[PDB]
């Protein structure tokens, strides 16, 4: 189950 | 530790560090820049959550190697050692991330995107929490991951367009919570379900631009349901 | 930092640091092993040079991004304020490695694969303090790169076939110290064909694990020449 | 041009 990346930007 | 630095180039020097792949100095540089008690733009929101993610991120990574590794343990105590060591590390930093929403980023966030992006914020950090906790408060901790989501998404439904990436994002993330936290996987499954609809319903209000936004965190919410169903 | 632990323990915890890629605490943890005041078996030798091959990897490729930034700025001083805490962080982490070997890695070290193993590393160390080097000091920074590196091959030469992989290893770091920091790039040409030949006709006395050990440096030394010519 | 990787053994 992934959640948001959220490691760019 | 960056009282004596400028606001302007603390933040400069977060969007060098992510450049050169340096997140505990870019957490490091977004920290001091929050403590400079101004509220931060969207971009600024950004490279807050981008720095301590990638931090945290690599923490919750080698937590659960060592939690792997003691398990099948379960040789001498230094892989408990160890681990202990890490997980005391990464409550720390989720400790010193809820600090800054606490003080005072929460309560002077007024507009519904920065209150939604910090409440969101709040429950994904006591969700780190929970999954280290085992003791007298994680009952406690997991309430609290609650609270926040649940809040973030009151004002999510009221304020913002069933496609707002923050929405969509907050939604996806709640529903993990629900998922691996809760122990809730009908709720997940119910949440990422309606939150996907809900936005394919409104796919056709959007420029091209924040079409590609939004579908991409859908895809994410499907990617799950297809793991979960 | 580390003289409460034990010695083995601090072996244990660099091995799951490395599992869990927590470089920095396997660099910490084998740094006071050293501090002990044993000698390390080859194993243990293997552990220190990947821990600090790690933290100062990530610091040279951090301090390469800041670098291109810089030279295409000349803004603000921001840009060069970061790329020099880099610098000096990386510096601190060879100065580190450095002090290692002199006190007391390499005076102890009397067989002939410990001692050419510490001394490429003494080579390696210096080469990265003179990628980033320009000022007084910087030709005699390359000249204990020089001097670490031949030191080893004239004792890799004397003791040590063809194949093995520590000499094979130090030929191809001499070499790339020859092409990237002594503008010797006809030197380093001449090294790496030279060391490739030699290995090549030495194959045929190593069992299937050796061989396949030999081969792979050899193909780096294959890839370099490649690039080269 | 390459050095020995050396970032796992
Ligand atoms: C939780 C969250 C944070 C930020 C966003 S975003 O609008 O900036 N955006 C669309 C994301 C950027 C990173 O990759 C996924 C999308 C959304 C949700
Ligand atoms: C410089 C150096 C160090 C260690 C070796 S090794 O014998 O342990 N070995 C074969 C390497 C391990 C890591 O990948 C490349 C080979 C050789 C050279
Ligand atoms: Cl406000
Ligand atoms: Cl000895």
């Amino acid at each position: 189950a992934g959640s948001i990346p959220g490691r760019r930007s | 530790a960056m009282g004596s630095m400028e606001r302007a180039s603390l933040i400069q020097k977060a969007k060098l560090a992510e450049q050169a792949e340096r997140y505990e100095d870019m957490a490091a540089f977004m920290k001091g820049a929050v403590e400079k008690g101004e509220e931060l733009s969207c971009e600024e929101r950004n490279l807050l959550s981008v720095a301590y993610k990638n931090v945290v991120g690599g923490q919750r990574a080698a937590w659960r190697v060592l939690s792997s590794i003691e398990q099948k343990s379960n040789k001498g105590p230094e892989v408990r050692e160890y681990r202990e060591k890490v997980e005391t590390e990464l409550q720390g930093v989720c400790d010193t991330v809820l600090g800054l929403l606490d003080s005072h980023l929460i309560k002077e966030a007024g507009d519904a995107e920065s209150r939604v992006f910090y409440l969101k914020m709040k429950g994904d950090y006591y969700r780190y929490l929970a999954e280290v906790a085992t003791g007298d408060d994680k009952k406690r901790i997991i309430d609290s991951a609650r609270s926040a989501y649940q809040e973030a998404m009151d004002i999510s439904k009221k304020e913002m367009p069933p496609t707002n990436p923050i929405r969509l994002g907050l939604a996806l993330n709640f529903s993990v919570f629900h998922y691996e936290i809760a122990n809730s996987p009908e709720e997940a499954i119910s949440l990422a379900k309606t939150t996907f609809d809900e936005a394919m319903a409104d796919l056709h209000t959007l420029s091209e631009d924040s079409y590609k936004d939004s579908t991409l965190i859908m895809q994410l919410l499907r990617d799950n349901l297809t793991l979960w169903t």
